[PDB]
């Protein structure tokens, strides 16, 4: 026998609701007649809230509905007009699938739990910029949202997809509807570094966005603006500034592909549903029944799970929210004042249109986005070299190895030349300037550079009581914030760790031991382990490797054999055992590697141990070291670096001597 | 000049047809300069559609002013109807009894609803008021998708935060009543929670459903207590026993006042808004009532009767709202099921304080307490399986039993060592089996395998074995200190990139190690070359590994160093030793999972190196892990 399963609806006009009977007729057809068949219900949008309610409970279920489709009215009146449908649906939990209703509030499973859609909300729209974040690799931007659950949901969203990554939250910025002033907010965000910009509001709002905007010259070049569907249209259009980047989503305004499509999900969804028992009618017409409908949940359960992904409207799946996934929507331009597809985005990955890119004001191509940077160092051989400015001139056209002149830089730093210690200005060239330079030229920073006073990088000293004072050196100025940032040739530990960021290792190497060669088997000689008065064993105080032999419990009985006949400096380190003054020495390679190429009279001797990385000091708190390691994993792949050690060091005359 | 307001009350329910009619409405308090004029009607059962026709109906050209709901039903829905309806017709209404005096969704601003229950807030505060009495510190919270959820924990955090004492909040679940469910999703977590005290937040409805999983799941026994908002005792008059005894939650009293007390108290409410805005601008607040039309104009201006309506006070009794529409500090009642179906009363609560009746008792080692299921794998010399003597039936000697899911196995050697020996020192008896899916803790994409899976599930409290240590491995469980020196290693017969790359040298060069291995996950994490040229040369078992090295077709074999080493010492014929002075890279040793920061922990630590500080280590490395190669020394 047949069985009449009706499904209902509202939509905009009679002809719509011809094209849902026909869909469902398509349904019938061409799924099995024999065990069930579909019937279709439908009705106008009412003019209130109340009698479409009313419709509902009296002209809908009273026809056994085992779901309800509805669909924006001809006029919007104010918004979410389709509001009703899913509260009183609800009660019964009756299945409810919007066509038309983009709104995010709808999203929350809480207020509306029967409410599922074959669009994706506002706030999804956020998918598509943060893949475009993810191409243009601006990890820095700021929001602007209107302040309702719609904004507010849409900040959620991103900053949720922002989760996975370090949460940024470069800025954020919260304004209230209906509000035709907002400049003293924007004024706020010039301050803000970040120059990408992003915004969700309604069209009125957005009117008074782009015209309080551009009152502050916001709309220039070297910003962006990334926006919502709505923010594109109406009368936000004619205000809307050059080169903004825009979405529209795909079938948006149809609600007839959406009806073929939802039609036949049900429909699936039905014929999937009644392969199951203990099945249930739902409750035949409003009046009576105070009662749920059991089955209305699992309804839900198959419909959000009922893949079909073979569409008119494109791939179908559901989210958790019952909101619609892997939607498609077109980015929008606004070339010569008007709207154009740069490219299209679909499915989780964009596509770029044949089309030129636009951004604000002239650009032919201009992705461009995000004062001071106090920079310190310490005078080490290798990757750093000190020269005093000629009089009043500064620096010398010196060349490298490879024919380029050699890049330099000024920095103030200590003097030992005079007898009283004076900071004193002087000219600094290395491969961390380069380096740094480097940065600068890739990070929107400018960099002013001073040598740390105390010629140690840094150690944790002096008084008892509490913790008192802080390591000397460097380290010590980038905590107090005498440099923002650290640039030489550092070890990175964990000791010091806790206290700051570090940047990912620009290079990799570890401790060593320099000896004469002209006539120390490992990292463990028993040379050392059999010290002897004679044989001298030498290092700095204070150097790193002396926090590795205090700090270390299992050689800590060898560290004191060490300490003893201590050197000041890498440069009377390096002379002793060129003067024959002390038999050996101990650092970490990448400051001796380079001086073993240097003589030749000298060499080193075992296998790196201590295997570490040099890298640049940050505060934990500052953001740029997010970038910096992002740059410099940058600069590894092309062979950047490879070739910068390859400048500096220099390989000429030496080899292994035996 | 005489100044008569227009109201309606309608009662739904009270067990009557002929229910009592106009009982109320008798002047009282006639002075206030607003004289009331009311219109009662009643309906039987609720209904989206009834109700709604009705009150428009009531509507019509009548012009009411205000409304008040009130039933016998103990349905959750019906407040926010009467509310949306208030959303359209801007006209005030306020409920004094069951679901609409039941919560609801945070309520529209601009719209006009109002509630005799308490609020969500309060609810909570007067259930950590009533956890603080008993001296309940530690507790969880199971919610449904409800509306008020988040409010709710929202407002318990706050509650919770200030406070001095160390109360713990174990757990809180969030579950969808919609895709209900054939998992028994609800079941499968709520099995997980092992706090004392649960805090339970649902509709009428729900609490059904989740307290029959709880009698499956056992959680409604025993030691555990459950603690309840308003939503699910409702009205208090029917009461399915799926709900366990010992069930405690908070309402509003039917005995202090009666319903038309509760109805008198909303009109003087209506009625004392009406002459105070009245006080205020000398206006009649009567308006057109009709729905179907346009809201009646300066109806729009009613905005600041809600603002004066929110706090009224009359008979020296504050009506006071809060924000969301629920009376500020309504009376309440804690309530508890007695045995049998008798909900009896326990405290009263008013105002900032609460009073309680009961004193006490309200409704084993003793150094230490639980038992530990311990989960391992087979591996030479360290853990040994052996198929037990069928004729004894059981296992002999130093072998422990350790059953595998497919069959009793009989395991011994070192892990079984050293475990006894902590076992002893430590004094607690354990359950030992062994692992099932992918031996030593495996990643496939984002889910972790093996032993450490029944360690995440709590299948097992501590995982032993030959199990090295790794970064994220000490980062999800704490780890044992080292007992043995071991580490990756080369065993072959007889840093440079040799290994770095086999393309170098001519002759094509081979060396592989076991996959799923923590040294294959370190290989690829740093060295992928090796790992992307290595898998063709990767193995089934370390005796089949030895048979590509031993027999030819293999070069070099790579693997845990104390592995390598025993093997090393043990060998068929001493055609097999370790590289250089076997000096491993990636310096380890065997660890032992525990659960987190919360485990016997230190104890453990302590008990390993006893067992050094007495020198036994050395006696059983003599006997289970020396070799008999490594001879010519």
């Amino acid at each position: 026998d047949p069985k009449i399963v009706n499904i209902g609806a509202v939509l905009s006009t009679k002809k719509h609701e011809q094209i849902f009977r026909e869909a469902v007729n398509q349904a019938n057809f061409f799924h099995f007649t024999r065990k069930i068949q579909l019937n279709a219900t439908s009705v106008t949008h009412r003019p209130n809230a109340i009698q479409m309610a009313l419709s509902v409970c009296e002209d809908l279920i009273s026809s056994q509905v085992y779901a309800i489709l509805v669909s924006h009215p001809p006029a919007p009146t104010d918004h979410l007009t389709p509001t009703p449908i899913s509260y009183t649906a609800g009660f019964y939990r009756i299945p409810v699938i919007g066509l038309t209703t983009r709104m995010s509030i709808y999203s929350d499973k809480s207020i509306h739990l029967s409410f599922l859609r074959t669009v994706p909300p506002y706030s999804h729209q956020a998918l598509v910029w943060f893949e475009m974040m993810r191409l243009f690799n601006w990890n820095h931007v700021i929001l602007i949202v209107s302040d309702d659950h719609e904004g507010r949901a849409a900040q959620k969203k991103l900053e949720t997809l922002l989760e996975e990554k370090e949460s940024k939250a470069d800025k954020v910025l919260q304004f209230e509807p209906g509000t035709k002033n907002l400049t003293a907010l924007l004024l706020e965000a010039k301050e803000l570094e970040a120059r990408v910009i992003i915004l969700s509001a309604s069209e009125d709002d957005a009117t008074a966005v782009y015209k309080s905007a551009a009152m502050l010259d916001m709309t220039g070049a070297g910003y962006v603006w990334l926006v919502g569907e709505r923010e594109i249209s109406g009368s936000a259009l004619r205000y809307a500034p050059d080169g903004i980047i825009g979405l529209q989503l795909i079938n948006g305004k149809n609600e007839s592909a959406h009806i073929s499509d939802a039609v036949a999900v049900v429909a699936q969804a039905i014929h999937e549903l009644f392969e199951m028992e203990q099945i249930t009618d739902p409750p035949r017409g409003c009046v009576g029944n105070t009662n749920i409908w059991k089955t209305g949940p699992l309804f839900k359960r198959v419909l959000m799970s009922s893949k079909y992904p073979d569409g008119v409207t494109g791939r179908i799946e559901f989210n958790e929210d019952g909101d619609r996934k892997f939607a498609q929507y077109s980015i929008m331009n606004l070339q010569n004042r008007k709207l154009v597809q740069v490219g299209i985005f679909d499915g989780s990955y964009i596509i770029q249109n044949d089309r030129k890119i636009i951004w604000p004001g002239g650009e032919t191509e201009r992705p461009q986005g995000y004062t001071r940077l106090k920079i310190v160092t310490i005078h080490q051989e290798p990757f750093v070299y000190v020269r005093p400015t000629t009089s009043d001139g500064t620096c010398r056209e010196e060349y490298t190895i490879n024919g380029d002149p050699i890049k330099k830089v000024i920095c103030n730093g200590p003097d030992e030349t005079i007898p009283g210690r004076p900071t004193v200005p002087q000219c600094c060239y290395g491969f961390c300037v380069d380096l740094l330079i480097k940065l600068a030229r890739e990070m929107d920073f400018t960099y002013e550079v001073h040598l740390v006073a105390d010629g140690k990088f840094g150690t944790q000293e002096r008084v008892n009581n509490s913790n008192a004072a802080a390591w000397n050196g460097m380290m010590g100025e980038l905590l107090s914030g005498q440099a923002d940032m650290i640039v030489a040739p550092l070890t990175i530990n964990n000791e010091r760790a806790q206290y700051i960021e570090f940047s990912k290792p620009f290079k990799y190497q570890g401790l060593t031991i320099l000896v004469k060669k002209e006539i120390i088997t490992g990292i463990n000689d028993p040379r050392l382990r059999n010290p002897s008065d004679k044989f001298i064993y030498a290092t700095v105080k204070q150097s790193s490797v002396d926090i590795y032999f205090r700090r270390q419990v299992e050689l800590s009985t060898m560290y004191r054999h060490m300490e003893k006949h201590n050197y000041e400096s890498a440069a009377e380190a390096i002379q002793a055992v060129r003067d024959n003054k002390l038999h050996a020495f101990i650092w970490d390679s990448a400051v001796l590697e380079f001086e073993a190429s240097q003589k030749c009279d000298l060499v080193t001797t075992g296998e790196l141990f201590f295997r570490s990385g040099f890298g640049i000091g940050m505060r934990k708190d500052s953001p740029w070291k997010q970038e910096v390691s992002l740059n410099i994993l940058k600069s590894h792949e092309n062979g950047f670096m490879e070739e910068l050690d390859k400048t500096w060091v220099r390989y000429q005359e030496c080899d292994s001597r035996s | 000049k005489h100044p008569n307001m227009d109201i309606a009350v309608i009662l739904v329910g009270t067990t009557e047809e002929v229910a009592i009619k106009d009982v109320h409405e008798k002047d009282d308090f006639h002075h206030l300069p607003v004289t009331p004029r009311v219109e009662l009607v009643t309906m039987q059962e609720s209904d989206p559609k009834s109700i709604i026709t009705r009150i428009c109906d009531l509507m019509s050209d009548k012009k009411v002013q205000g409304v008040v709901f009130g039933d016998d039903t103990d349905q959750e829905a019906i407040a926010q109807i009467l509310d949306f309806i208030s959303v359209q017709t801007l006209t005030p209404i306020l409920g004094i009894h069951g679901g609409s005096s039941m919560i609801m969704a945070d309520k529209e601003e601009a719209s006009m609803f109002f509630q005799f229950g308490p609020s969500i807030e309060q609810q909570a505060s007067v259930m950590l008021n009533i956890m603080e009495e008993y001296d309940w510190y530690i507790f969880s919270i199971v919610t449904t998708y409800f509306p008020g959820y988040q409010d709710f924990e929202n407002k318990v955090r706050s509650t919770i935060e200030n406070s001095f004492v160390g109360w713990e909040l174990e757990e809180v679940i969030h579950l969808d009543m919609s895709l209900d469910d054939i998992d028994s999703k609800i079941q499968n977590q709520l099995k997980k929670l092992q706090s004392p005290v649960i805090l339970l937040y649902c509709t009428k409805e729900e609490a059904t459903y989740i307290f029959e999983v709880a009698h499956s799941v056992g959680l409604t026994g025993y030691g555990f207590t459950w603690i309840v908002p308003s939503l699910v005792a409702g009205d208090t008059d029917t009461v399915p026993d799926e709900f366990p005894t010992g069930l405690i939650s908070v309402s509003y009293d039917e005995w202090d006042y009666d319903l038309p007390a509760r109805v008198r108290d909303g009109i003087a409410i209506i009625t004392t808004a009406a002459s105070t805005m009245l006080s205020e601008h000398n206006s009649i607040p009567q308006s057109k009532s009709s729905c179907n039309n346009i809201q009646e104009s300066r109806v729009y201006e009613a905005h600041m009767l809600k603002r004066y309506l929110i706090n009224v006070t009359f008979e020296g009794r504050d009506l006071s709202f809060s924000e969301d529409g629920y009376q500020m500090h309504p009376k309440l009642v804690i309530i508890l099921l007695n045995q049998e179906r008798k909900w009896e009363r326990v405290g009263k609560y008013k105002d900032r304080s609460l009073k309680m009746w009961p004193v006490f008792d309200l409704y084993s080692e003793e150094h230490k307490d639980e038992h530990l299921s311990i989960v391992t794998l087979e591996e030479a010399p360290f853990v040994i399986v052996e198929d037990v003597d069928p004729l004894s039936g059981t296992c002999m000697r130093n072998t422990v039993p350790c059953r595998k899911q497919i069959i009793k196995r009989c395991c011994k050697g070192f892990c079984i060592d050293i475990l006894k020996k902590i076992a002893k020192t430590v004094k607690f008896t354990y359950d030992l089996y062994l692992v099932t899916n992918g031996k030593h803790g495996k990643k496939i994409n984002g889910v972790w395998n093996g032993m450490i899976g029944e360690v995440v599930t709590k299948r097992a409290y501590m995982a032993v074995g030959s199990l090295t240590i790794n970064e994220e491995r000490s980062e999800v469980v704490d780890f044992s200190v080292p007992f043995i020196e071991t580490g990756i290693s080369v065993m072959v017969s007889r840093s440079d990139k040799k290994f770095q790359r086999p393309n170098d040298f001519s002759p094509a060069f081979r060396f592989g190690t076991v996959p799923n291995g923590s040294t294959e996950r370190n290989i690829r994490n740093n060295y992928l070359e090796m790992h992307s040229y290595m898998v063709k040369f990767n193995q089934r078992s370390v005796q089949d590994a030895l048979l590509s090295l031993k027999s030819g077709k293999l070069d070099a074999f790579i693997y845990d160093a104390a592995v390598l080493n025993y093997m090393a010492g043990r060998d068929e014929g001493c055609k097999l030793v370790t590289i250089g002075s076997g000096k491993v890279f990636a310096t380890t040793g065997y660890g032992i999972a525990i659960q987190k920061d919360s485990g016997w922990k230190r104890q453990v630590d302590l008990a390993i190196l006893q067992l050094f500080g007495d020198g036994e280590m050395e006696e059983l490395e003599a006997l289970w892990l020396t070799g008999i190669c490594h001879n010519e020394k």
